[PDB]
């Protein structure tokens, strides 16, 4: 009896971990996409502040 | 509390140190048993010149240092480098001052008398601990599973052992040592996985074969018709994603690696295997104690964690033992720390206080005192 | 025996879910921090590209 | 010198030395590194407002539409100039699969660019995509190209040498007169 | 005669193919292991459009073709391009029809089971040879030096190996592979020679650095006080005249190149070197066989031809081996063809006839038959 209970709950904990792991990979990927989409606009920036201080 | 809080438990291994406070449920500190010595002169940014590195900083910086293992096959082989790992454990890992903490240490099965006296000499004379105690490893594993008679199959990183224990006394003449363990096992997987058509070329490829072994490896029962199963090619296969995308697949080899523990012949070893050795230990013991040992095969050690190890061992010794016998293979979940937990229990215990070797005993009896 | 195994793994799956849930909240929070640290540099940008096209 | 030829080849003449020198100022001002250099030639043909005319020392308005990017495509394709060597992006990569394994994630997320010739706009985007598509997908690629990059080297020296901790690495005449040139050689 | 004359011996390498008739003293055919594919459409004067080029015509015409190496590190990596090199060997180089000649082939030390079955599939099913046989390379080298137990240090163009052999059976678990060989060695000389203040700029400069390595390179014993000697500047220097006049001088680097084989650290390799590896192979073998292996270090391969290689190895392992031991480094003069010659002997032998895998065996047992 202790068994049916330990196993059923293990299955629910595993379903919840795979759900949360799937949501961590989407946020961490949406991420390097944001973190990188920036190095580009902040670098396009030191550049686009340097040429008008020069022109 | 004086020492209820204060007792330390340090389990020295061939691959890992496990350390922490008697009382805790698991080791506060776990780290490689290495001591790195820099191959060149220079510094990291912001640090000074370092003569030596220990544990994970030695592993992480391994490309510029010569790595050395102080404990070969469970026995301390270099005492200069061991005093270095202890120093690191007290002062950096647990951040305690040792001179006010009783220290329970562990040693290996047939640890030479002279070593137990030497680590006592170093504990009391260079670390100045108040009191200390050396427990035998299989004996703490057994005890952590509640009992006092049983036979422990103990298997970690450099050694495997069988230590038959009766009412607490480990039986010297029945102990067996098999020098093939998790270290040997990672290197064999390595080859059957490069042999699957792969390359563990950079050091970030090397290290993770060990994390494949831990996560995906299995000990199948009926390893015979498991290879047969492999061939029909079921959804038995298992792909792991590397540090990058490079999805590597491991179907079959997954269990060919722990079948090495039953068949040492997979690795050019002529020695007998785990189950036969459990048994031989047992037909080397007194006759009247053999029903006890058979119903109490306690397993401990990182390499005994491969799932289905217990079922294979269950059936391996039933079928070698006389049918009148009861077989019973106990394999607890925390087994990668059994040894440590057995020490935590014992050293936090109410009755252990009277076995601590104190500096009074030592300064008066010489290292002989703790040696027993 | 099936039991010690089902329970020990339930415990490991639960330890792994709490670990991954903890890593998802840190990445999702490091996040609105990144996503916002930007609106500022991309907006400082339409500005710092318009004045040099003007000068 | 390659732009020179694709521009004389566009039907021109850089005849006097005041024509020669300014091809270099064309390269610096108007040259580009296009990403998808493939369908950029294709774009050239439909003839968009991609073209760009530069006015010479005098009136002689020269037009450069297309060649504008055919010049930095030389850095990815050395074959444009009879070079059999591999190009910038492959070479970034090969350097990397020649290093220790454990350090390769670090190098990949830290491709720092420096030098006058890495200033061609869109050099970083092309390199970004050039090595993502050669690197294992489990990897993070990151091409840092700062704006002051034509002086990175110098600025790194200015920082370092004005630093508070560098004083103890200066080779002094005391070290030298006593140790020979060997001293600084390390 | 039917097949006494008729047996072919083809040794497939990473850099060179060696081929010829069993019976001969040396290979009738030696040529690069490349397959060139033209980068552009066009023709040579008087020839037709050629889809592919192999051996020396691929090397000579390398500027208009994309060159590819079928054997990476001794293992066949591309089977489309290998069947091309075999075709060239039979039909153009030896000019024989394969369907009436027994063919002895060679494979590498831990050649995957599946490959030995695949080249058998291609030998019998696309070339239709009467019979064939695959020998392991170190094993033919040993045998060509008369003996049956010894350890071969085998080193060619892409791989180095140590294959301990006992009464003919190569010992799987004691074999070591070091991926640094003559190819790696020509490229290192290249840099220490440009670093001497030179330029191997055109392809007629590149190719000849390899002919410098072969003619003028040395393995000095006491490589220590050979650098020291270099400095006093004796008449140790050696100038080679290039395709033209351009007399290039190489004094010192001459031996800095084969010191790479003992010190892989010269080239950013962290692996151990040739002599240590000879030794480690040996302390991985059975105990009772280690005196045999030590008195029978047979050397074979193009890269083991550097003069004074044997003396350095002699002293390298004496000083690592227990003094009770007899060391003996056999290095024959024909060693760049040991492998081949061992095959020529064996396949022309009176007793080998009964080990040839015939089309009868194959059509009846599948590729499994020759796989052993």
């Amino acid at each position: 009896d202790k068994l049916k209970e330990a196993e059923t709950r293990a299955e629910f904990a595993e379903r919840s971990v795979t759900k949360l792991e799937k949501s961590i990979d989407d946020l961490e990927d949406e991420l390097y996409a944001q973190k990188l989409k920036y190095k580009a606009i902040s670098e396009e920036l030191d550049h686009a502040l340097n040429d008008m201080t020069s022109i | 509390d004086e020492d209820e809080t204060t007792a330390l438990v340090c389990d020295n291994g061939s691959g890992l140190v496990k350390a922490g406070f008697a009382g805790d449920d698991a080791p506060r500190a776990v780290f490689p048993s290495i001591v790195g010595r820099p191959r060149h002169q220079g510094v990291m940014v912001g640090m000074g010149q370092k003569d030596s590195y220990v544990g994970d900083e030695a592993q992480s910086k391994r490309g510029i240092l010569t790595l050395k293992y102080p404990i070969e096959h469970g026995i301390i082989t270099n005492w200069d480098d061991m005093e270095k790992i202890w120093h690191h454990t007290f002062y950096n890992e647990l951040r305690v001052a040792p001179e006010e903490h009783p220290t329970l240490l562990t040693e290996a099965p047939l640890n030479p008398k002279a070593n137990r006296e030497k680590m006592t000499q170093i504990m009391f004379e260079t670390f100045n601990v108040p009191a200390m105690y050396v427990a035998i490893q299989a004996v703490l594993s057994l005890y952590a599973s509640g009992r006092t008679t049983g036979i422990v199959l103990d298997s970690g990183d450099g050694v495997t052992h069988n230590v038959p224990i009766y009412e607490g006394y480990a039986l010297p003449h029945a102990i067996m040592r098999l020098d093939l363990a998790g270290r040997d096992l990672t290197d064999y997987l390595m080859k059957i996985l490069t042999e699957r058509g792969y390359s563990f070329v950079t050091t970030a490829e090397r290290e993770i074969v060990r994390d494949i072994k831990e996560k995906l490896c299995y000990v199948a029962l009926d390893f015979e018709n498991e290879m047969a199963t492999a061939a029909s090619s079921s959804s038995l296969e298992k792909s792991y994603e590397l540090p990058d995308g490079q999805v590597i697949t491991i179907g079959n080899e997954r269990f060919r690696c722990p079948e090495t523990l039953f068949q040492p012949s997979f690795i050019g070893m002529e020695s007998a295997g785990i189950h036969e050795t459990t048994y031989n230990s047992i037909m080397k013991c007194d006759i009247d104690i053999r029903k006890d040992l058979y119903a109490n095969n306690v397993m401990s050690g990182g390499t005994t964690m491969y799932p289905g190890i217990a079922d294979r061992m269950q059936k391996e010794i039933t079928a070698l033992a006389p049918s009148t016998m009861k077989i019973k293979i106990i394999a607890p979940p925390e087994r990668k720390y059994s040894v440590w937990i057995g020490g935590s229990i014992l050293a936090s215990l109410s009755t252990f206080q009277q076995m601590w070797i104190t500096k009074q005993e030592y300064d008066e009896a010489g290292p002989s005192i703790v040696h027993r």
